[PDB]
């Protein structure tokens, strides 16, 4: 379906060509940067996907502490 | 031995590596042999490396700079909330050096001194970030502000250029004078400057009664000092000036960096001390008188650089509203609220220093804009709607916060006011846009394309700007996570 | 919870359809301007036909909202969005996405010089009003709401003829956002309450009679502006007539509606005894509007200004009706936003016929237009008939069926609000007597030229829903009469 | 009375550089010079409640806030240096040209 | 050819800081400014658009009585420029914005002083 | 006439434009170009700080918060 691989790619790919463009060059003036901006979005995106699920992580075992540090007042 | 200093590792790396970058400079910019070459640019890609590997080094050691917590408990303290700050701080400082090739070359600023007075600022706000003590945070303050006046005044036969380092030498000595003398009066009143001595005195009494009218106004002249820094209302009027008259690059320097390491220090001073609403009082009315001020003076100016001054003196007043409330979502709100307007100032500050080729200075000289380079109108127009706080751009989430917190805490004073004054800013934002894309001139002013930093730069920041609000949850994670980290 | 409904043609993919045109368009150089026209064309085309079809699948029984989906912004799963419609927001999904190809249709000759930034904008408005139309959560509302203020600003601003085009784009784009700022106050305060802006949920909660009277006054305080009420309509004059035609149809035929949107879907049901409160209220301010209004309008010598100043009068009107709370009134106040949603939009594109030739929107300089220009003079003609109300016409459906509600309310309201059969005819025939009729005053106008094909294509599809909505109403009461019926019902058990 | 007589003259050394600062608009040197006044006045703040309180932080912390005058006066001088060589003169008036 | 640029030229002589006269040329509907950035007087670069937004009174010039009366009256605009450019803020009232001032032929022989140039050129 | 273009104009876009720009023109002034004012507003500042929120203690039997902010709004309306 919508993978974060393929939003990254697309997102990538944007990237270069709205950087040619701002440049006021032809949108594929350098096509192998568009590959590489493909490549590296993807990438980008995959990581950000793993890097949110681990905040997502340490975020419940702070909200855990906080909560028994709380709880510790009613005793 | 050896082991105790991996807690210090990122900031041994970039102090050697801006030791080893200014002798390069220095050796090679003297070299009849060479003909004396412009060192600016070789020197400033060897600190974007220098600042990226500082980066790496940071971020893939968190677990590491919290080693030998106790060795270095009475010179600093590192933890979450330092972490993701001090990221952030490398972060917009590669960005801003990445936006000043096109100005060296162009321009011929040949002196690399300027990268090593910015590497050197960056090391004092890294040691701000860190800061644990109202003598390790004033050293560092100092350290960062000293870097700030000569930069200010590099363009040192500039008549503007010296007005701004005169101006800010001045009245950043003056306002550091009074946060050392609230220093004292806190040393004097309770014999500790560590903020974990600082905790135990203070808590559990603020004002019962038999008040240390020494702590107070100790407190009370930090305070002002602080204010000073974040270019609060009344203690804001260097920042225009300063803004308007130094280099921009060093105008886009000073917008971002300093406030994300002055924001650090006022938590973990204030929020994790302890007078209370008194001071949560000093922030609320400094907000106020800083959005009414900034919303009017910047309806007032025709140049960008003084409108983007006084805009960002609005939106401090904006942030300082969630430091006001004294929630765990305030701190979140005003962490999110930094960051978002650190990547909208990048955006801006990268179409200005793109249009600084042709030596934009009026609002009236983006006339027929969207007719000589579209895509920049548009990305342009983009930046100007985020900053109005339209949604579903991601300036719109400081303004969600700011009705939010009034709403909840009972203020509907505030509420007029934040009405009222994101009024008047979306009419001075649009105004911009309706010069690029309504006005027909009689002349127009052709602006020479970018380079490849900028127009990279922008595209990725104009995407955040278009698409954060699709995936926002790293960014609300990561900031409640810091927020609850400076208590635990 | 994942609401994701059975039916194929569905909300979201309806949506897609002008963003992915958005895009394509963003990429095809402005040399090849057959390209981007077929392009836009054909995309604002497919989603008119794929509205059609939601129209088909659509159940006329039910109370509940239908094709309900749903929509995850965080996997923490506490904020999650719905799309669903009913019988009262249908028809508004169905009149955005008939309007837009028009748009792209009457800029057809000019396009060379519009660009594909023209057709682009219209694209980004269909999709954000389509939104906003199919929303069942307030903060969303608000968010594709005001994001719509951005394509409708450059629309004024670089398509407008000339350079009051600057201070009306600045009132339209001030007003608009005081207002939604306002409802984005009450917004909060209802979400400090519940937890929650899910409008399901929020029918379903009890609000205090204090507590609701203050979120009235601050929904009110956008709808007012939104409708618009007096007296805040003075953006409204100067907005639809600096814009471009299709601006002007745009604004008139869709964006006039939010106001009277948010008072059907979030007012009225949320806060019964607030909206009971406050009925004489709305009944004041809507009768003094129709009067006033219709008689600023008799006094006016700008074709765009008159055909404007019109619409205030119809929405208030609107306004009366909707706030009866019986289904003559409900009913009625719906068919008369669509029926006006055509014939204004109509009506401005016989001014812009006029002013794309001419260049002039000063009455005083036609007359006898009926000579040179017949077939414009006759759709004329039926248009301005259909802005009388005259029975046969989709308006007169509910502009009587309002009356009907507003008499079993209170008679008052409805005596005052029966004046604007008086004063509409007033205006309007006298508006088409001295462009078409009398004889030509060659030292201003001499060279003319009637409809092209294009243009009689353009009028056929008004001319063919205003007949049709007048003889037989049938077809879109029948559709709506179980959501009227519960709205109206909402709120009491007896 | 010790303590209160010691805090009084660094007291009124403090005071005298804000006043300075008021009484100095078309003279920025002596405005610098209470700055220093300041700056002084803080550092003897530190070196009563040092011995005072029996504690050496005061005097730690005094020794490098002298660092840091001495480096504030030198960047400051050469600010008015380079002011002055621009425009021949330390007027006022000629430091205004940033406004509004 | 019937119509000339001489038709359109207006006779003018400008008296440089150093209090040296020149004789220089303009075209009537033309800015007084243009007529000025023709030889250098003043710098072209330093004020590029005829607009009031855009003047930071680069353009000031001084104008004996003699010529006042025959151009139309300062505008407040025009005032509060020359008045906040002022370095004492003080308004001469023999000061106008050169960018304001549109020569005709009726402005043949106007002598103008062009005072010392200010600053501009923002790092 | 009387009404959509003379009192509602009044009070709502054509008066409002008119303040606003009135008073931005008056706090851009105030952005004087002289050092020493601010230092002077810095000074004002601080002395507020201390006064308002350290030595309003007997004040309050002389003084009222609605004469505070009264006085305030009536500073405006001065020359
Ligand atoms: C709905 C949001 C809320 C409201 C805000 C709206 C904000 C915009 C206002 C709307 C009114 C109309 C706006 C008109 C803009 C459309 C015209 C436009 O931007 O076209 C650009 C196009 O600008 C772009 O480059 C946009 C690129 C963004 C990329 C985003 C897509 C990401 C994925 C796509 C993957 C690549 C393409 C896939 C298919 C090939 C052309 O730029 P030029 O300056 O004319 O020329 C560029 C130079 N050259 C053609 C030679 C290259
Ligand atoms: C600008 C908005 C008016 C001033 C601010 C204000 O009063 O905000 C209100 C905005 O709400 C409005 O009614 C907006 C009025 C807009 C008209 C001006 C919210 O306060 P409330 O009194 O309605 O809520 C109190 C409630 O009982 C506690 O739950
Ligand atoms: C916040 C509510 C405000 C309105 C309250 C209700 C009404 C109270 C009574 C009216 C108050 C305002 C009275 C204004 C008197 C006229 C002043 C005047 O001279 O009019 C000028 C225009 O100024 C006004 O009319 C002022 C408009 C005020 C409208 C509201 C002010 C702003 C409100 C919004 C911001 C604050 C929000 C606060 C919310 C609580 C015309 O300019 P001129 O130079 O042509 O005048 C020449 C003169 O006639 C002699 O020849
Ligand atoms: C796999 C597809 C993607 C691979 C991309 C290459 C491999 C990755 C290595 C990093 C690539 C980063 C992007 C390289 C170009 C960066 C921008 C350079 C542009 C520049 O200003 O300097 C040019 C140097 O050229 C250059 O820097 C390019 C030099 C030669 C590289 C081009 C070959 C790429 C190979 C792609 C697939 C080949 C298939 C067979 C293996 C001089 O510009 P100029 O004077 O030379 O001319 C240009 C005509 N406007
Ligand atoms: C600026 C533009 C934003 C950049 C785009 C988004 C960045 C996404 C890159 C991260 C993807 C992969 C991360 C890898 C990862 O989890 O390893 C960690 C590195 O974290 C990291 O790489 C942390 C990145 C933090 C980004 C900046 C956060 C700013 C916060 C906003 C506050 C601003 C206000 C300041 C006053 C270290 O592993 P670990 O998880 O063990 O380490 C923390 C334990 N506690
Ligand atoms: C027009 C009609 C309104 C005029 C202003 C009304 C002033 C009184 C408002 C008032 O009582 O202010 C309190 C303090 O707010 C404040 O913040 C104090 C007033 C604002 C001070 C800062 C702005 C000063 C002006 C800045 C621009 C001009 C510069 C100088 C020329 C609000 O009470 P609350 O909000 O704390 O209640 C929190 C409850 N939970
Ligand atoms: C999050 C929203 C969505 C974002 C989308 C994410 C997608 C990922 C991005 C994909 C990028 C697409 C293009 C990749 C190919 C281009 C490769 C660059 C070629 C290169 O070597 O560039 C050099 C310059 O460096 C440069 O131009 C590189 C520096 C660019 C600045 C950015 C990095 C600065 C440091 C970090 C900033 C962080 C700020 C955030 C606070 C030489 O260029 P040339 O050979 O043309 O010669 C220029 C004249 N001197
Ligand atoms: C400090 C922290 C700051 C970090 C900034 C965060 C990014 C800023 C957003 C601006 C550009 C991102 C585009 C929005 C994504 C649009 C679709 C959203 C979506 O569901 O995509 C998922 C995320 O993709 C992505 O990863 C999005 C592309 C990244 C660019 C892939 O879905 P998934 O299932 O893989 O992820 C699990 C959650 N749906
Ligand atoms: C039952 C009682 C209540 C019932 C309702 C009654 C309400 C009364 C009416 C209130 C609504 C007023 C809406 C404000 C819109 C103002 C539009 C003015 C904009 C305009 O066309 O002119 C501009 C003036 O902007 C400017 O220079 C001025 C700044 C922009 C104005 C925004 C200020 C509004 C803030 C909030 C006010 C209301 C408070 C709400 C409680 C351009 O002017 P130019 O040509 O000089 O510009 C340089 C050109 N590019
Ligand atoms: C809120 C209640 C209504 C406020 C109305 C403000 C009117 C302001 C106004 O026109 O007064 C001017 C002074 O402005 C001021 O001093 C405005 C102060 C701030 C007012 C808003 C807070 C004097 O103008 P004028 O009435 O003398 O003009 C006619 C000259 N012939
Ligand atoms: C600004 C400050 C300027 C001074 C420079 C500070 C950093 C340079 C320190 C150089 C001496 C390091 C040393 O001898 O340690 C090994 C050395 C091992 O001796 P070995 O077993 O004979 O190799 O470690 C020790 O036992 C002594 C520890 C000294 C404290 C180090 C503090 C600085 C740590 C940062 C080092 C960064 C990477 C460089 C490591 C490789 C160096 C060969
Ligand atoms: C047009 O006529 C004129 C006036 O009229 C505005 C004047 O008077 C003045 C100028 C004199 C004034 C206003 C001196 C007062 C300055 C102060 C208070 C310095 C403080 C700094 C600034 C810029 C104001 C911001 C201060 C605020 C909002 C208060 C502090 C903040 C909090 C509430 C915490 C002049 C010359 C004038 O000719
Ligand atoms: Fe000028």
């Amino acid at each position: 379906p919508i993978s974060a691989t393929m939003v990254g790619a697309l997102l990538g790919l944007g990237t270069q060509m709205y950087s040619n463009a701002l440049r006021k060059l032809p949108y594929m003036r350098h096509p192998w940067e568009h590959v590489v901006g493909m490549g590296l979005g993807a990438v980008f995106a995959n990581q950000l996907v793993k890097w949110d699920v681990k905040l997502k992580e340490d975020l419940d075992v702070m909200l855990a502490k906080a909560r028994a540090a709380n709880e510790r007042r009613y005793f | 031995m050896f082991n105790l200093f991996l807690a210090v590792f990122p900031e041994i790396f970039i102090i050697n590596a801006t030791f080893i970058l200014l002798i390069h400079g220095v050796v090679f910019s003297t070299s009849k042999k060479y003909d004396y070459p412009p060192l600016a640019s070789n020197v400033g890609w060897l600190g974007l490396l220098s600042v990226l590997i500082t980066l790496l080094l940071l971020a893939a050691g968190a677990p590491l700079l919290t080693i030998a917590h106790l060795f270095w408990n009475n010179l600093f303290r590192r933890d979450n909330f330092t972490y993701f700050c001090q990221i952030f701080l490398l972060l917009s400082t590669a960005g801003t050096i990445s936006m000043c090739f096109d100005f060296f070359d162009q321009e011929r600023f040949d002196a690399f001194e300027f990268i090593v007075l910015i590497l050197l600022s960056t090391c004092g706000m890294l040691f701000m970030i860190s800061a644990y003590d109202l003598i390790a945070m004033y050293l560092a303050i100092e350290l960062q502000s000293l870097c700030f006046y000569v930069i200010a005044a590099s363009k040192r036969k500039s008549e503007f250029s010296t007005e701004a380092g005169l101006k800010y030498l001045i009245l950043g000595a003056f306002s550091s004078g009074i946060l050392l003398f609230g220093c004292s009066m806190i040393y004097g009143s309770t014999g500790a400057t560590h903020f974990d001595q600082l905790a135990k005195i203070l808590t559990g009494y603020e004002i019962t009664g038999a008040r240390s009218s020494g702590i107070f106004m100790g407190i009370l002249f930090i305070a002002v000092g602080f204010l000073f820094k974040i270019t609060a209302v009344p203690f804001h009027m260097w920042a225009p000036d300063i803004y308007e008259g130094s280099p921009t690059p060093v105008t886009a320097f000073l917008s971002i960096a300093p406030k994300i390491s002055i924001f650090a220090n006022i938590l973990r001073v204030f929020i994790y001390g302890s007078y209370g609403a008194t001071l949560q009082q000093i922030f609320f009315f400094c907000s106020i008188a800083s959005m009414i001020l900034g919303a009017l003076a910047a309806m007032a100016q025709t140049k960008v650089k003084r409108l983007l001054a006084y805009s960002s003196i609005g939106h401090v007043g904006y942030i300082c509203i969630g430091f006001s409330c004294g929630t765990i979502e305030g701190i979140q709100s005003l962490l999110i609220g930094i960051f978002i307007y650190a990547l909208m100032t990048m955006d801006a500050f990268a179409i200005v220093l793109a249009l600084r080729q042709t030596r934009v200075k009026y609002i009236a000289d983006l006339g027929a804009l969207a007719k000589t380079n579209p895509i920049l109108a548009i990305t342009f127009s983009i930046t100007m709607f985020s900053y109005a706080g339209i949604p579903p751009l991601a300036g719109f989430c400081s303004k969600f916060y700011l009705f939010f917190a009034a709403l909840g805490c009972g203020a509907y004073f505030l509420a007029l006011v934040g009405v009222v004054t994101s009024v008047i800013g979306c009419f001075y934002y649009i105004r911009l846009v309706k010069r690029m894309f309504f006005d027909t001139p009689r002349t127009w002013i052709l602006y020479e394309p970018m380079d490849r930093n900028k127009s990279l730069l922008l595209a990725m920041t104009s995407f955040f700007i278009t698409l954060f609000l699709l995936y926002p949850s790293p960014l609300f994670s990561v900031t409640h996570q810091m927020a609850l980290s400076l208590y635990l | 919870l994942e609401h994701f409904c059975e039916c194929y043609f569905n909300l979201s993919g309806l949506i897609l359809c002008p963003v992915l045109g958005s895009i394509i368009l963003l990429f095809i150089p402005n040399s090849r301007i057959r390209l981007i026209r077929l392009i836009g064309l054909c995309a604002s085309l497919i989603t008119f036909l794929y509205s059609l079809v939601l129209w088909i699948q659509f159940d006329s029984s039910t109370a509940k909202f239908q094709f309900v989906e749903s929509l995850r912004w965080l996997p923490y799963e506490n904020i999650n969005f719905y799309l669903g419609i009913d019988g009262i927001s249908l028809f508004f999904v169905i009149l955005t996405t008939f309007l837009i190809p028009i748009c792209i249709l009457v800029g057809w000759s000019g396009m060379r010089s519009y660009g594909k930034e023209y057709i682009i904008a219209f694209l980004i408005c269909e999709f954000l009003m389509i939104a906003v139309f199919c929303m069942l959560d307030l903060l969303l509302f608000y968010v594709f709401f005001e994001s719509v203020l951005i394509p409708m600003f450059i629309i004024i601003g670089v398509w407008g003829s000339r350079q009051r085009k600057i201070k009306a784009a600045y009132q339209f784009f001030l007003y608009t956002l005081l207002g939604s700022l306002f409802m984005l106050l009450a917004i909060l305060l209802i979400l400090f309450q519940t937890g929650t802006t899910d409008l399901q949920i929020l029918l379903t909660t009890e609000f205090s009679e204090r507590r609701q009277i203050f979120l009235w006054i601050a929904f009110f305080a956008s709808f007012a502006v939104k409708v618009p009420m007096v007296p805040v309509h003075i953006w409204l004059p100067e907005a639809h007539v600096e814009a471009p035609t299709a601006g002007s149809v745009i604004l008139a035929g869709i964006l006039l509606k939010f106001g009277t949107y948010g008072f059907l879907r979030f007012s009225i049901p949320m806060f019964p005894e607030a909206t009971l409160c406050f009925t004489p209220f709305i009944y004041t301010l809507s009768a003094i509007a129709i009067i006033y209004t219709s008689l600023t309008t008799l006094r006016q010598i700008d074709l765009k200004k008159i055909i404007a100043y019109s619409s205030v009068a119809h929405m208030n009107l609107v306004t009366i009706g909707m706030f009866s709370l019986n289904i003559q009134g409900i009913g009625g106040s719906i068919l008369l936003m669509l029926s006006h949603g055509l014939v204004s939009s109509a009506l401005f594109l016989c001014v812009g016929v006029l002013y794309d030739r001419h260049k002039t929107r000063l009455v005083r300089y036609y007359g006898g237009l009926v000579s040179t220009m017949p077939n414009f003079s006759t759709i004329f003609f039926f248009f301005t008939l259909a802005n009388m109300s005259l029975p046969g016409t989709s308006s007169f459906i509910g502009e009587f069926l309002i009356l009907v509600g507003a008499f079993q309310r209170n008679s008052l309201v409805a005596t005052l609000a029966a004046l604007g059969m008086i004063l509409g005819a007033a205006y309007s025939l006298w508006l088409y007597n001295r462009v078409v009729s009398g004889n030509l005053k060659p030292d201003f106008l001499h060279k003319f030229s009637d409809l092209n094909g294009r243009e009689v294509f353009i009028f056929i599809p008004f001319l063919v829903g205003l007949v049709w909505m007048g003889v037989y109403p049938k077809v879109f009461l029948d559709c709506m009469h179980t959501s009227v019926s519960n709205l109206v019902q909402h709120g009491k058990f007896h | 009375m010790d303590l209160i007589k010691y805090f009084t003259f660094s007291m009124i050394i403090f005071i005298l550089g804000i006043w300075g600062i008021l009484l100095n608009r078309r003279n920025i040197l002596i405005m610098l010079m209470s700055i220093e006044l300041m700056l002084l006045a803080v550092n003897l703040n530190f070196l009563v409640f040092s011995v005072s309180l029996d504690d050496m932080m005061g005097q730690v912390f005094a020794l490098l806030v002298l660092t840091v005058a001495a480096a504030e006066s030198a960047i400051g001088l050469a600010i008015f240096v380079i002011t002055f060589r621009v425009r021949g003169t330390i007027a006022v008036e000629f430091i205004n040209s940033i406004q509004g | 050819g019937s119509k000339k640029v001489s038709d359109r030229i207006v006779k003018l002589s400008a008296i440089d800081p150093d209090g040296y006269k020149q004789d220089i040329i303009g075209l009537s509907g033309q800015t007084l400014l243009r007529a000025l950035t023709h030889t250098g007087l003043i710098d072209p670069a330093s004020h590029r658009l005829d607009d009031i937004e855009a003047c930071s009174a680069e353009c000031e010039v001084q104008i004996a009585e003699e010529w006042l009366e025959k151009l139309p009256p300062r505008t407040y605009d025009e005032e509060y420029v020359l008045k906040r450019s002022s370095r004492s803020r003080i308004l001469n009232k023999h000061s106008r914005l050169g960018c304001q001032v549109v020569l005709t032929q009726e402005l043949q022989g106007m002598v103008v002083a062009v005072p010392e140039a200010k600053p501009w050129d923002i790092p | 006439e009387a009404l959509d273009k003379g009192a509602i104009e009044i009070l709502g876009p054509y008066g409002i434009s008119y303040t606003f720009r009135r008073l931005a023109e008056r706090i851009s002034q105030l952005q004087s170009g002289f050092v020493y004012h601010y230092a002077f507003a810095m000074l004002l500042g601080l002395t507020l700080f201390v006064t308002f929120f350290c030595m309003w203690d007997s004040l309050s039997s002389w003084v009222d918060n609605r004469l505070s902010f009264i006085l305030i709004v009536s500073s405006f309306y001065t020359k």
